[PDB]
RNA sequence: CGAUGUCGGCUCGUCGCAUCCUGGGGCUGAAGAAGGUCCCAAGGGUUGGGCUGUUCGCCCAUUAAAGCGGCACGCGAGCUGGGUUCAGAACGUCGUGAGACAGUUCGGUCUCUAUCCGCCACGGGCGCAGGAGGCUUGAGGGGGGCUCUUCCUAGUACGAGAGGACCGGAAGGGACGCACCUCUGGUUUCCCAGCUGUCCCUCCAGGGGCAUAAGCUGGGUAGCCAUGUGCGGAAGGGAUAACCGCUGAAAGCAUCUAAGCGGGAAGCCCGCCCCAAGAUGAGGCCUCCCACGGCAGCCGGUAAGGACCCGGGAAGACCACCCGGUGGAUGGGCCGGGGGUGUAAGCGCCGCGAGGCGUUGAGCCGACCGGUCCCAAUCGUCCGAGGUCU
RNA sequence: GAAUGCCGGCAUGAGUAACGAUAAAGAGGGUGAGAAUCCCUCUCGCCGUAAGCCCAAGGGUUCCUACGCAAUGGUCGUCAG
RNA sequence: CGUGAGGGAAAGGUGAAAAGAACCCCGGGAGGGGAGUGAAAUAGAGCCUGAAACCGUGGGCUUACAAGCAGUCACGGCCCC
């Protein structure tokens, strides 16, 4: 039973969960686009919007938690400087997931691209 | 356990009606409405890059 | 609908809002009522509270006593229309929310782990100033 | 929550000072027993000269448990200890005084005795 | 109720 | 032999004479009548009840009529309950008082596939002393040559739960019309949010 | 004998009835209570422990009772492996010996993959002469079925006394079942805090990895849960068993029987709860579509509707089921509440310092109860009647 | 037509068990007909009395470079002993 | 294969002649389709003949209330000559 849990599993264990999701949120602001599998795009879409957010804030907290999971100084400036700004008046919802149409070979995974938005 | 293993050889009526849910199903595809080239439903198009009316992607 | 606005409802004529508000290592006095022969009576329950569980009209507290060299532990509800009335006897500072560590204490080690909340304790004489 | 091979306290003074559950006397099959209830013990430990000794079967009620027992009142009690007072056939305590707190649940179930001997009832 | 053994106790089968 | 629909909201308990009483707090009310079946008609007595409004959108055409010939609202839920002829139009929280006892039907939490220790509260192997694989397994299933098969019924691991559950004789504690509520002592069956039906008891 | 694994235990039952208990009854050397003995009865129940490999048995403590048998001495492709059938070793004993024993003793390899029948669950197909969306009847199945204590009647009937009822009525339990999570009590793999060692960012401060597949510790929401909570066994109707009769011949009397009629069990049938029209004997009711083209048949476009796809779900292995898809609160975000943790960082002050104090119930913050179109469920596609004959 | 015959071929079980340590991955860029699997970058994890380095056996061209991907590689392959 | 003594296989056939398929087309290639050679190319090199088991495509008849060592006898339906 997994009634009324939320979360997705992955497939890994709790640490590798999570730099699975730091990574990919890394990735994520410094390219603002990134393409993964569908699962994970659609977890992702939450990570970052909190980081996100937390950039809104500006405050120092703000940023020594951001900094918790991006570790790097300079992205988080950006994130700080240059992302955060674009969503001054949006309220949540700061990613996007469109699901792409064609299958991985190797492995028939379902694709999606996973960007900031506007 | 004990090794069980099948008692007679499977005919080739039944092994061939097992067989009888194994059909694939055809991709479920609709037109993409900017280049009309046919797609999956709720996927940008491979094509021409546009999905909900706009350019989402160079292809 | 709203299903927890409709439980709320249901709750509303039931919440108490008479008793003082006391933390997890505060000591406190609980005049309970409570049934014998033939009659009702209040008993008065003194001890430290060492847990607080919240959840609104059901949220209940532990209050923990030495009683003639056994060691009690009475559970109530907040809102329980039996408690006539709670006293505030003495604040303690806990730095934990649940504190079930002073069942293996001893008297004098509890004591000491527990030192009196000198701040909630001055909050407390600065109200009971009355017009 | 006492079952067989529970030992218990016993806070009387018949000279007992610790029990071993070996059935609780409710119908033909009760696993375990609470505040109340009447086990058959053996004696496992005892002071020398009492009116019992290490080894005698006998009776007791228990009437205080480390499980919290529950009331109809939404509360709930619960003790540091388990501990019984031995009684006789006429839930009549064989001791004269009994040490420590018991359940007021001992009142209702007739061990009026017990219950007043005690220095707190809970 | 103990009788006589039919069998002695079997191992797992030699490989093939 | 009165009954409602309703939505299972959610436990709590009430005091009530110094008493913790656990209750069940179910929305019932109102209730529209929406067909009568009678003898002439259908073989037998009893009213379809509707229940939760639905928007028109998503109602289809033979649904729609239905629910015209009844000038009727669109609902979301039809449930008959058996050998009940209300007066109104509409049943509603009121068909209870206080002390009465009645029977909830809802469909139970849904368990999956279950094994046969959480399904029929089999034992299960040891843990230790040697067992082999097979702590939670059922043991024997039979016999040996005679009869050579097994029990038709035999209880094996497979789906539990999600299944019409009738839970009978609860005490109806309260009853608040304003509210369409109704406070039943004790435990119904199924989720928060699931459907229910609370009919008047069979016990005595 | 080109193998039908062999004791006991565990697990899981199921049946018999020569009945251990519970229900009904006749006789009693049956006053009462309690027994004995036989008859009817298999619905349910039939405890935990010490010894021993034991089955059996004895014993302790209870119980309404602690039944006896069958199912390959039920069940090793379900587990065990203490006993027993290998090889080692030793005692007693027998044998010159090698060795031996319907003796003893310590040790001693128990095989991942289920084809078919059967069983538990779930679908897919077709059918149920028009096609559809709902709601249902219940043929027929299954589930359940135990029982004790106290109190009143009444210290009455009975009995010299001890003792102590029938019938009728209350209350409270044990074990078991189904459901549930308000309480109680668990878990809660990252929801919060504390802590050590080490490497790192960025020197301080603050942090991150690793120490488990949580490094360790203290806690802990939803969920899933029992040790927790509610509820069940019936009532009631019907027909019976033994057994007791009414009326009553044959057989002027008598007779429960030969005609007829009554009473009478925890058992039987119904009643309760669940499944159930593949019940091909394919049921019924409400509503919707329609008498379309080309040639009980075919081909094509539609109708009511359905599916596909998508966002999801206390539904779920896939499948199915349920909800929603911008005419939108379905998930994600954001906001508010709840809830956990238990007073963040930064700064100021006190202290040589470890620290302390204030800002501050701060900060952080899964799932719970809700709001909000900020993100995404875009856009669409394909199936689908035209109703056989009397 | 049978010898659990002999040699060979092809079935069945079955799209089933498995794909060989639970140290672990993610993304961007390149190349190419083709890329989860080759190259490069950044991030993440693992070993570190080793899972690093040097010798001796044994092995025998497996070394370096260019051009390749039928087969070998438990998948893929543009890569490779 | 075995340390070794020693064990010890499988594996023949285009056509009279290579005339062994220039060139074009699809394809990365393999493979194919045309063109061409030949009396013949299902003699195209994975080559004479090319059985059987085994796998498939197309068609006729049949099958979703039925009980089976699978046939046999009868009748009837449909399809073919
Ligand atoms: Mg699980
Ligand atoms: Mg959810
Ligand atoms: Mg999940
Ligand atoms: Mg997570
Ligand atoms: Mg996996
Ligand atoms: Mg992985
Ligand atoms: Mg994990
Ligand atoms: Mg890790
Ligand atoms: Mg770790
Ligand atoms: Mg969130
Ligand atoms: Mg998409
Ligand atoms: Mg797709
Ligand atoms: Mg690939
Ligand atoms: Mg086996
Ligand atoms: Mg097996
Ligand atoms: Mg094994
Ligand atoms: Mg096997
Ligand atoms: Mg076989
Ligand atoms: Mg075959
Ligand atoms: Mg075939
Ligand atoms: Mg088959
Ligand atoms: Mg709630
Ligand atoms: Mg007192
Ligand atoms: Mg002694
Ligand atoms: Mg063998
Ligand atoms: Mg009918
Ligand atoms: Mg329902
Ligand atoms: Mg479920
Ligand atoms: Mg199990
Ligand atoms: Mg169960
Ligand atoms: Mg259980
Ligand atoms: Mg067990
Ligand atoms: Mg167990
Ligand atoms: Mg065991
Ligand atoms: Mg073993
Ligand atoms: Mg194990
Ligand atoms: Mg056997
Ligand atoms: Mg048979
Ligand atoms: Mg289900
Ligand atoms: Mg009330
Ligand atoms: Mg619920
Ligand atoms: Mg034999
Ligand atoms: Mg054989
Ligand atoms: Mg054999
Ligand atoms: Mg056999
Ligand atoms: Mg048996
Ligand atoms: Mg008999
Ligand atoms: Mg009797
Ligand atoms: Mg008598
Ligand atoms: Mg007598
Ligand atoms: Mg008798
Ligand atoms: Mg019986
Ligand atoms: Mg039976
Ligand atoms: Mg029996
Ligand atoms: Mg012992
Ligand atoms: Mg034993
Ligand atoms: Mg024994
Ligand atoms: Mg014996
Ligand atoms: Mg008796
Ligand atoms: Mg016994
Ligand atoms: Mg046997
Ligand atoms: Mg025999
Ligand atoms: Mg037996
Ligand atoms: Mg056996
Ligand atoms: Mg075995
Ligand atoms: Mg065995
Ligand atoms: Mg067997
Ligand atoms: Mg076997
Ligand atoms: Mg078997
Ligand atoms: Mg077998
Ligand atoms: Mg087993
Ligand atoms: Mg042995
Ligand atoms: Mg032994
Ligand atoms: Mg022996
Ligand atoms: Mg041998
Ligand atoms: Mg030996
Ligand atoms: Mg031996
Ligand atoms: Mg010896
Ligand atoms: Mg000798
Ligand atoms: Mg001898
Ligand atoms: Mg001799
Ligand atoms: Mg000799
Ligand atoms: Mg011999
Ligand atoms: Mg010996
Ligand atoms: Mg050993
Ligand atoms: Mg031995
Ligand atoms: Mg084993
Ligand atoms: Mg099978
Ligand atoms: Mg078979
Ligand atoms: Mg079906
Ligand atoms: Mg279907
Ligand atoms: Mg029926
Ligand atoms: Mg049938
Ligand atoms: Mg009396
Ligand atoms: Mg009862
Ligand atoms: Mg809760
Ligand atoms: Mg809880
Ligand atoms: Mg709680
Ligand atoms: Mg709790
Ligand atoms: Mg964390
Ligand atoms: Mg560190
Ligand atoms: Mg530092
Ligand atoms: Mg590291
Ligand atoms: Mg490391
Ligand atoms: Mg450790
Ligand atoms: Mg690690
Ligand atoms: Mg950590
Ligand atoms: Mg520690
Ligand atoms: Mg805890
Ligand atoms: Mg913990
Ligand atoms: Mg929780
Ligand atoms: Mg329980
Ligand atoms: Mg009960
Ligand atoms: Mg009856
Ligand atoms: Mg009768
Ligand atoms: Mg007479
Ligand atoms: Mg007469
Ligand atoms: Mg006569
Ligand atoms: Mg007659
Ligand atoms: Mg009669
Ligand atoms: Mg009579
Ligand atoms: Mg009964
Ligand atoms: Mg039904
Ligand atoms: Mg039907
Ligand atoms: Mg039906
Ligand atoms: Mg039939
Ligand atoms: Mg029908
Ligand atoms: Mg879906
Ligand atoms: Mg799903
Ligand atoms: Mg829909
Ligand atoms: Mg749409
Ligand atoms: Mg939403
Ligand atoms: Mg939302
Ligand atoms: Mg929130
Ligand atoms: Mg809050
Ligand atoms: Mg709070
Ligand atoms: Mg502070
Ligand atoms: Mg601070
Ligand atoms: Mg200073
Ligand atoms: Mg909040
Ligand atoms: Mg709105
Ligand atoms: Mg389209
Ligand atoms: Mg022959
Ligand atoms: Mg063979
Ligand atoms: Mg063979
Ligand atoms: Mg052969
Ligand atoms: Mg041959
Ligand atoms: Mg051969
Ligand atoms: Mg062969
Ligand atoms: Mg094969
Ligand atoms: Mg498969
Ligand atoms: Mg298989
Ligand atoms: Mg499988
Ligand atoms: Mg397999
Ligand atoms: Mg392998
Ligand atoms: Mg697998
Ligand atoms: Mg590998
Ligand atoms: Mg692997
Ligand atoms: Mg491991
Ligand atoms: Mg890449
Ligand atoms: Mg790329
Ligand atoms: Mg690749
Ligand atoms: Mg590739
Ligand atoms: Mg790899
Ligand atoms: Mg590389
Ligand atoms: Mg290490
Ligand atoms: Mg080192
Ligand atoms: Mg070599
Ligand atoms: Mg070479
Ligand atoms: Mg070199
Ligand atoms: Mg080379
Ligand atoms: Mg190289
Ligand atoms: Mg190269
Ligand atoms: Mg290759
Ligand atoms: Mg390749
Ligand atoms: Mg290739
Ligand atoms: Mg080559
Ligand atoms: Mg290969
Ligand atoms: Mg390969
Ligand atoms: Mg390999
Ligand atoms: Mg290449
Ligand atoms: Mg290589
Ligand atoms: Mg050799
Ligand atoms: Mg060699
Ligand atoms: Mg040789
Ligand atoms: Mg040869
Ligand atoms: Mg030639
Ligand atoms: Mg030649
Ligand atoms: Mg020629
Ligand atoms: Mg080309
Ligand atoms: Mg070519
Ligand atoms: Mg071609
Ligand atoms: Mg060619
Ligand atoms: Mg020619
Ligand atoms: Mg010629
Ligand atoms: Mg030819
Ligand atoms: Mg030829
Ligand atoms: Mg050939
Ligand atoms: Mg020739
Ligand atoms: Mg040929
Ligand atoms: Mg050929
Ligand atoms: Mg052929
Ligand atoms: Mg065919
Ligand atoms: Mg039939
Ligand atoms: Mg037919
Ligand atoms: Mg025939
Ligand atoms: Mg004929
Ligand atoms: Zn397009």
């Amino acid at each position: 039973m997994r009634h009324l849990k939320s979360g997705r599993k992955l497939n890994r264990h709790s640490s590798h969960r999570l730099a699975l999701y730091r990574n990919q949120a890394k990735s994520l602001l410094t390219h603002g686009r990134i393409t993964t599998t569908v699962p994970k795009a659609k977890e992702l879409r939450g990570f970052v919007d909190h980081l996100i957010h937390l950039a809104k804030r500006g405050d120092l907290h703000a940023r020594r938690l951001v900094l918790r999971d991006l570790q790097d100084v300079k992205l988080v400036r950006k994130l700080f400087d240059e992302i955060a700004p674009r969503y001054r008046d949006r309220q949540g919802g700061y990613t996007r997931v469109l699901k792409l149409a064609e299958r991985r070979r190797g492995d028939g995974a379902p694709l999606a691209l996973v960007e900031l938005v506007e | 356990a004990k090794h069980p293993v099948p008692k007679k050889k499977t005919s080739k009526a039944r092994r061939d009606a097992r067989r009888s849910h194994h059909a694939l199903t055809p991709p479920t595809l609709v037109p993409c409405p900017e280049c009309k080239a046919m797609k999956p439903p709720h996927t940008v198009c491979p094509e021409c890059g546009y999905y909900a009316g706009r350019k989402v992607l160079e292809v | 609908m709203n299903r927890g606005a409709l439980i709320k409802l249901v709750e509303s004529r039931y919440v108490r809002t008479d008793l003082p508000e006391f933390r997890p290592g505060d000591t406190v006095r609980v005049s309970y009522k409570v049934k014998e022969g033939n009659r009702t009576r209040i008993q008065d329950f003194e001890g430290i509270v060492i847990r607080i569980r919240r959840n609104g009209f059901n949220t209940t507290f532990t209050v923990r006593k030495v009683s003639y060299g056994v060691g009690v532990e009475r559970i109530f509800p907040l809102h329980s229309p039996l408690i006539q009335k709670i006293d505030i006897v003495q604040r303690g500072r806990a730095r934990r929310a649940k504190l079930y560590f002073i069942r293996n204490l001893s008297d004098r080690e509890i004591r000491r782990k527990l030192r009196a909340d000198r701040k909630r304790i001055d909050q407390d004489r600065a109200a009971e100033r009355a017009a | 929550m006492i079952q067989p091979q529970t030992y218990l306290e016993v806070a009387d003074n018949t000279g007992a000072r610790k029990i071993m559950c070996i059935r609780v006397l409710k119908g033909s099959n009760a696993k375990y027993a609470t505040v109340g209830d009447v086990i058959v013990a053996s004696v496992k430990e005892a002071i020398p000269r009492g009116a019992v000794k290490e080894g005698d079967v006998v009776k007791a009620v228990v009437v205080r448990t480390k499980k919290e027992i529950k009331r109809p009142d939404g509360s709930a009690i619960r003790f540091d200890d388990n501990a019984a007072v031995i009684i006789n056939n006429q839930l009549e305590p064989r001791g004269t005084r009994v040490f420590g707190p018991v359940a007021r649940e001992l009142r209702e179930k007739g061990f009026m005795k017990i219950v007043s001997l005690a220095p707190e009832v809970l | 109720v103990d009788k006589g053994s039919y069998l002695p106790r079997p191992t797992p089968p030699r490989p093939i | 032999m009165k009954g409602i629909l309703g939505v299972k909201v959610g436990m709590t308990r009430i005091f009530r004479d110094d008493r913790a009483v656990p209750v069940t707090v179910i929305l019932a009310g109102p209730c529209p009548v929406v067909q009568r079946r009678t003898p002439e008609k259908d073989g037998y007595t009893a009213v379809q009840l509707g229940f939760l409004p639905q928007n028109p959108k998503r109602v289809n055409r033979p649904l729609k009529g239905h629910f015209a010939k009844a000038g009727v609202e669109p609902v979301r839920i039809l449930r008959e309950i058996r050998d009940f002829n209300p007066e109104g139009d509409t049943v509603t929280v009121e068909i209870f008082k206080p002390g009465e006892r009645v029977d909830v039907t809802g469909t139970s939490k849904g368990r999956g596939f279950a094994g046969v220790m959480k399904r029929w509260n089999f034992a299960g192997g040891p843990d230790s002393h040697g067992a082999h694989k097979i702590h939670r397994h059922p043991g024997s299933i039979g016999n040996r040559k005679t009869p050579g098969r097994v029990y038709k019924g035999k209880k094996m691991a497979g789906h539990y739960g999600a299944e019409r559950v009738t839970v009978m004789n609860l005490e109806v504690v309260d009853v608040i019309p304003e509210e369409n509520l109704l406070l039943v002592k004790g435990a119904v069956p199924g989720p928060n949010g699931g459907l229910v039906i609370v009919r008047e008891t069979k016990k005595a």
